[PDB]
RNA sequence: AUAUGUUAAGUGGAAAAGGAUGUGGCGUUGCCCAGACAACUAG
RNA sequence: UUGGCACCUCGAUGUCGGCUCAUCGCAUCCUGGGGCUGUAGUCGGUCCCAAGGGUUGGGCUGUUCGCCCAUUAAAGCGGUA
RNA sequence: GGGAUAAGUGCUGAAAGCAUCUAAGCAUGAAGCCCCCCUCAAGAUGAGAUUUCCCAACUUGGUUAUAAGAUCCCUCAAAG
């Protein structure tokens, strides 16, 4: 059980020792830090509060997220790390290795390793019932003045509401997703990038969070 | 018009007290604890106030049922979407979570208005030994009858 | 021999090993005892005729115990081992783990031929019938594990 | 088992028992038993 | 609440022909220490 | 289902079949678990448990049905105006 | 993978000297039941927990600006 935070780059090829083409997603993961070590003592339950990339400066007197507040400098802080722009926790990792100052680096996920890596799903916006749930779309022609509207959304007079599972339109792209089983491809060390097989749920730049697969 | 004391919030005390579920029947404890919440048994009762005693029930874990129904009494719940009955648990609840059998029995003799609701609120069942609530100093209380 | 404790009618037998519940309430005799037929009041004759069966089962096979034997009537013959059988039975294309340390169970091998070699009645008769579990007496070539003096209907291909 | 409204000894070596709440033909004949 | 019994199915808190060593009452009877039911030994 | 009755609606409760979307029952078509078998094996027949999921594309007909071609593990039956 | 179960298969067992899976008590057993798997979820008013941040002047309970902290407004997009 391991797990890093990351920054998905984009997609590649890369080649197999078979000649084997293997699509690879890039993650990129700079700078994590161990920030906060939960344990059932004080907060009930086990997890590592691991934070992501890098953030500027102090309680600067500014207004972006991009500079750190007072309460982010001051939980930094009891950690010995400059403030971090992403954080999250990992329950189900090993907890007692992991002290609360260090790095976690990539050089933890060993080649051929089988992960499980969650994300929040790219982002189309308020949509139709036909890019939303596949549905058929009516004819076209033959008279028919129906295309792309949901269908029938219930009964006659007896079922006299509409029931609560119905499926129709509005927004699409978010909700975390994660997927399941994918290899890890290389590890390179020297930029902090770590190959994965297949595709990852991200846009571009969205953080993912790769973990030891679970089943 | 002519007298007919009615308490105010001025004009009323409320007790706590600790029950010992161990050893009881369900429906009977229960009983008797709805009524002690809704204070049914002061001479000072007035309707269209709160003018119960706080009850504190202990060792939920040893209530006991009478018939063949620790398997045969099924408790329902519907999540309203379609289909999504939950017929789950049995005395099952006796065995995860039997603060709420005897919390939601006992509720279920209350009136459904928002005073008894509050009513309702005034309950507390620990299917342990210890609550937490040893500054408000129960009283232990016999189970009557 | 005859000696065995005693506590609110719950009590181990002296030699070996026990421990087992009463029905309670209930008219009861020392040594052998008897009475199956009746006692104490009611429709409860019943009960107490199983306590006394109970107890009378215990005792009985405390310095000389019962043991089912189980003879593999096929091709394929269990092995053994220090905690199972190692049934590698009839032809299904694996061995099986099996057995128990509870109470006492004994092994055996005796090429097609094995014993439970436990105290009361119910250990013996639970452990066997789940090694005579594993594959079934079917009735044509009367080929499987079977119980010692086990009738086993046949019949024509 | 054949499983059936009606229930009576098959053959005179059958015998009724409950056994759930419910009675039951043993006649010893594997193509003879019953359980209403 | 009281006194005396019943019911173990939640019967109570839907249903019939038909079916069952489910239990309670009330009777009438044939074999029984000359040994019977059942079990076990002998055709 | 075909009906009987005429209790709601005649200052209006749109109607067959398809299409879109489904939802539920179990008297289960497939799949899971078993008993009996006139069950050797491989298949099957019949009953029992089980409603989680699944349950096809065409020719003819407005058709629902139905026959047929070709596939499927299977090409289930009913309720919801 | 684990737990409990159905039909079923039984073990021990009297009532009913036998016999009997059952009434006491045990064991086994399904794509189904619960947990496991994925997302949501403290308006769970039962409103939970952890870590960090800020910290007074006036007062006949309160009053007013401020702090931590944001937002308006403005350049934007991976969001809409
Ligand atoms: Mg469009
Ligand atoms: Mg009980
Ligand atoms: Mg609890
Ligand atoms: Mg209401
Ligand atoms: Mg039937
Ligand atoms: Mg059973
Ligand atoms: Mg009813
Ligand atoms: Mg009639
Ligand atoms: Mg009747
Ligand atoms: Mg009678
Ligand atoms: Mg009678
Ligand atoms: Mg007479
Ligand atoms: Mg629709
Ligand atoms: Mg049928
Ligand atoms: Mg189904
Ligand atoms: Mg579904
Ligand atoms: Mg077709
Ligand atoms: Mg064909
Ligand atoms: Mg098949
Ligand atoms: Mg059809
Ligand atoms: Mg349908
Ligand atoms: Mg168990
Ligand atoms: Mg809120
Ligand atoms: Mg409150
Ligand atoms: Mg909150
Ligand atoms: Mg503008
Ligand atoms: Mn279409
Ligand atoms: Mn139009
Ligand atoms: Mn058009
Ligand atoms: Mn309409
Ligand atoms: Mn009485
Ligand atoms: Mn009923
Ligand atoms: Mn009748
Ligand atoms: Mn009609
Ligand atoms: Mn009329
Ligand atoms: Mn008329
Ligand atoms: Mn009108
Ligand atoms: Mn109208
Ligand atoms: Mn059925
Ligand atoms: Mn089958
Ligand atoms: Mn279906
Ligand atoms: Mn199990
Ligand atoms: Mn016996
Ligand atoms: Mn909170
Ligand atoms: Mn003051
Ligand atoms: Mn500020
Ligand atoms: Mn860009």
């Amino acid at each position: 059980t391991k797990g890093i935070l990351g920054r998905k780059i984009g997609m590649t090829q890369v080649f197999g020792e078979n000649g084997e083409l293997i699509p690879v997603t890039v993650v990129e993961a700079k700078e994590n830090v161990v920030l906060q070590k939960k344990t059932v003592e004080v907060d009930g339950y086990n997890a590592i509060q691991v934070g992501f990339e890098d953030k500027k400066a102090y309680k600067k007197d500014a207004k972006s997220n991009k500079y750190a507040n007072k309460p982010a400098e001051g939980h930094a802080k009891k950690a010995d790390a400059a403030p971090k722009r992403f954080i999250r926790e990992f329950r189900n990792v090993d907890v007692d290795a992991y002290e609360v100052g260090q790095e976690v680096s990539v050089d933890t996920f060993v080649a051929g390793d089988v992960i499980d890596v969650t994300g929040v799903s790219k982002g189309k916006g308020f949509q139709g019932a036909i890019k939303r749930h596949g549905q058929s779309r009516g004819p076209m022609s033959h008279g028919s003045h129906f295309h792309r509207a949901p269908g029938s959304v219930g009964m006659a007079s007896d079922a006299s509401r509409v029931f609560k599972g119905q499926k129709m339109p509005g927004r699409m792209g978010g909700n975390t997703v994660t997927v399941q089983n994918l290899e890890v491809v290389q590890v390179d060390t020297e930029n902090k990038v770590i190959l994965v097989k297949g595709n990852v749920p991200g846009p571009k730049k969205g953080l993912v969070e790769i973990r030891t697969s679970i089943k | 018009m002519r007298q007919t004391f009615m308490a105010n919030e001025s004009n009323i005390e409320r007790k706590w007290y600790v029950i010992d579920a161990e050893g009881q029947t369900l429906g009977r404890l229960s009983s008797e604890v709805a009524s002690i919440l809704r204070g049914k048994n002061k001479v000072t009762y007035t309707p269209h106030v709160d003018t119960g005693d706080y009850v504190i029930v202990i060792n939920a874990s040893k209530i006991e049922f009478t018939g063949n129904k620790e398997t045969d009494k099924v408790y329902y719940r519907h999540s309203n979407h379609p289909g999504g009955i939950k017929s789950i648990t049995a005395g099952e609840l006796r065995r995860t979570n039997p603060e709420r059998l005897i919390e939601n029995s006992i509720k279920g003799m209350l009136p459904s208005t928002r005073l008894g609701e509050k009513q309702g609120k005034k309950l507390f069942v620990y299917g342990g030994a210890e609550h937490p609530h040893a500054a408000q100093q129960p009283e232990n209380y016999e189970l009557r009858g | 021999t005859f000696d065995g404790n005693h506590v609110t009618v719950k009590g181990p037998k002296g030699e070996l090993s026990r421990t087992l519940n009463e029905r309670m309430t209930f008219k009861q005799e020392e040594n052998t005892i008897e009475v199956v037929r009746p006692s104490d009041s009611k429709e409860d004759r019943t009960n107490h005729g199983t306590t006394r069966a109970l107890l009378n089962n215990m005792v009985q096979g405390v310095s000389q115990g019962y043991v089912k034997v189980l003879e593999l009537v096929g091709v394929g013959y269990r092995a053994q081992m220090q905690g199972k059988d190692l049934i590698l039975n009839v032809g299904y294309s694996h061995p099986v783990e099996i057995k128990a340390e509870e109470n006492i169970t004994f092994s055996v091998e005796k090429n097609t031929v094995v014993k439970v070699e436990g105290i009361s009645k119910e250990q013996v008769g639970a452990l066997a019938s789940n090694i005579r579990s594993v594959r079934p007496p079917e009735p044509y070539k009367g080929k499987g594990i079977r119980y010692q003096g086990e009738y086993v209907r046949r019949k024509e291909k | 088992m054949k499983v059936r409204p009606s229930v009576k000894p098959i053959c005179e070596k059958c015998k009724v028992i409950k056994r759930k709440g419910k009675v039951m033909v043993i006649c010893e004949n594997p193509k003879h038993k019953q359980r209403q």
